[PDB]
Parts: C-alpha cells; structure tokens; sequence
C-alpha cells in the first residue's frame, strides 16, 4: 500500500505540473471564492461581441476557438501521460495509439472540472460561457456541448478532487483495448497497478462514498459513449458545412478512429 | 505523426 500512495502522490504532482487550471482553482472561480477575476460572462450575442477579446458566423467562430483549446489540452495531456511510470518505455507506436484513442475521454473528464449546471469556464478561467447560450447555437453546433454538461453534472456529484482525478485520468490513458495496440500486456500491467492505486485513493479520501470505485469504472464506459456521439456530430459537420476543416493535430486524432 | 513528435520532445 505504501508504494500505491507514493504512486498516487507522484501522479498528483505531475498533474499539477501539466495542467495549469486545476479543479481546485476552477471551483474557486466558479463559486466566487478567489481574490482576482471574476470571469467575463458570455450569455448572448451581444456579450459574446463585448467579450470576444478573451480570448464567419458565430457558431463557426466558437467551434474554431474550441478546436484550439482542444489542441492545447492534447499537448497538456501528452505531457502528463509521459509522467506516468512505464509509459515512455512502451513501444512508441503504442504510446501514439493510447493518446489517439484516449485524449478526448480525458478532455471531457477535465472539462467537467470547469463546468457547473449553468455554464463553463473558458480561456483559463477568464470567461464563462452559459449552457443556455451554447444550446441556442444553430444545429448541429448547439448539440455539441449539452451531452458534456449532462455528463459533468452527474460526474461532479461524485465530488472528486484533483488527487483522485490524477489517478482516474492515468487509468483511462493506459487502456489495453484500444484498436491496433502491438503489445497489450505491459499496458495492462501498468493499468492494473493504477487501478489498485485508484481503489486505495478512493477508500482513504472518500471513506463514506460506498461503491465510488465501481461508479468511476462506469464513468469510464460513459466517456466512451460521449466520444462516440461526438464523432457522429463531427461527421454531420463534415457532410454539411463546406467551410470547415479540423486543425492538423485533430485531423490525426480523428483519422478513421 | 504529430502525436509522435509531441511524445518525443
Ligand atoms: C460551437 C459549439 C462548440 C462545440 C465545439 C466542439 C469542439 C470539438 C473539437 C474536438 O473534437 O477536439
């Protein structure tokens, strides 16, 4: 068990190094408990115009902004993955596969930290875009964020902290069932050890939360469904919307996939 | 190929 706690701490320290906006910092902003801020609130077309300097029709401008944020998040997640013990020693093509098929599940996990039932922190906490505003955007654009909000409200009800999240995200990255992995055994061995560390973390940090470990295993399955639904919406954009194309890093991630 | 570049840095 002592080695499991040292692993949990290592992952938390690496998470703090990799991700500039943590859940602790985001919840402080959202609940107004910070010295600085407050974020600029975007709730309609006029406030979007007023706030656009933090940081082509509106729906498409927002979709573009979101791609750049996704690309930044992929880079942060890649840095974190390289800190998971054993990961850089995997076959390099398998590291690519784990990131390709895992990074969006991690993006949606971490996006929940920035969300409440009414909206989402944007631009490293300098803006707050309302859920209602995003839902108001024309189809299919108004359909992208809503399922992520639905996920987030239920996920946030588990009250995980950054120490818990650091292990949960590592577990998801080290999934041995991703398509086209060359050597699954070492990946499964790292994941088994991460799962043991997650179980002990939840027992110690959430002793009264009965079956929390089981609930997190289910959220890992839920995240795969969120990704499936998201890819279907991306396909609608590709078939319609002649204007648009994805950032090259997202083109790689979505290539077949 | 971009993921590989990020991984190697
Ligand atoms: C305009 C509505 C906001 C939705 C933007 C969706 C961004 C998804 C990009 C990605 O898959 O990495």
């Amino acid at each position: 068990s002592a080695d499991l706690r040292a692993l949990a701490k290592h992952l938390y320290d690496s998470y703090i190094k990799s991700f500039p906006l943590t859940k602790a910092k985001a919840r402080a902003i959202l609940t107004g408990k910070t010295t600085d801020k407050s974020p600029f609130v975007i709730y309609d077309m006029n406030s979007l115009m007023m706030g656009e300097d933090k940081i082509k029709e509106v729906a498409i401008r927002i979709f573009q902004g979101c791609q750049f944020r996704s690309v930044e998040a992929v880079q942060e997640i890649t840095e974190y993955a390289k800190s998971i013990p054993g990961f850089v020693n995997l076959d390099l093509n398998d590291q690519v596969t784990l990131l390709k098929y895992g990074v969006h599940e991690i993006i949606y996990t971490m996006l929940a930290s920035l969300m409440n039932k009414d909206g989402v922190l944007i631009s490293e906490g300098q803006g707050f875009m309302t859920r209602e505003f995003l839902k108001s955007l024309r189809k299919p654009f108004g359909d992208f964020m809503e399922p992520k909000f639905e996920f987030a409200v239920k996920f946030n009800a588990l009250e995980l902290d950054d120490s818990d999240l650091a292990i949960f995200i590592a577990v998801i990255i080290l999934s041995g069932d991703r398509p086209g992995l060359l050597n699954v055994k070492p990946i499964e061995d790292i994941q088994d050890n991460l799962l043991q560390a997650l179980e002990l973390q939840l027992k110690l940090n959430h002793p009264e939360s009965s079956q929390l470990f089981a609930k997190l295993l289910q959220k890992m399955t839920d995240l795969r469904q969120i990704v499936t639904e998201h890819v279907q919406l991306l396909q609608v954009i590709k078939k319609t919307e002649t204007d648009m194309s994805l950032h090259p890093l997202l083109q790689e991630i979505y290539k077949d996939l | 190929s971009l993921l590989k570049k990020l991984l190697l840095a």
